[PDB]
């Protein structure tokens, strides 16, 4: 399903999706 | 970018995979 994710909620989802691999959080 | 689109619009978990290492 599509997601509406702002602020810390986006970082939560990135953590869930990427887990061990890690991720970059890069807003503008 | 995605930080913008997920919040101002919607985004999928599949789009989020683009940001994994
Ligand atoms: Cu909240």
């Amino acid at each position: 399903v599509n997601q509406h994710l702002c602020g810390s909620h986006l970082v939560e989802a990135l953590y869930l999706v990427c887990g061990e691999r890690g991720f970059f959080y890069t807003p503008k | 970018g995605i930080v913008e689109q997920c919040c101002a619009s919607v985004c999928s978990l599949y789009q989020l995979e683009n940001y994994c290492n």
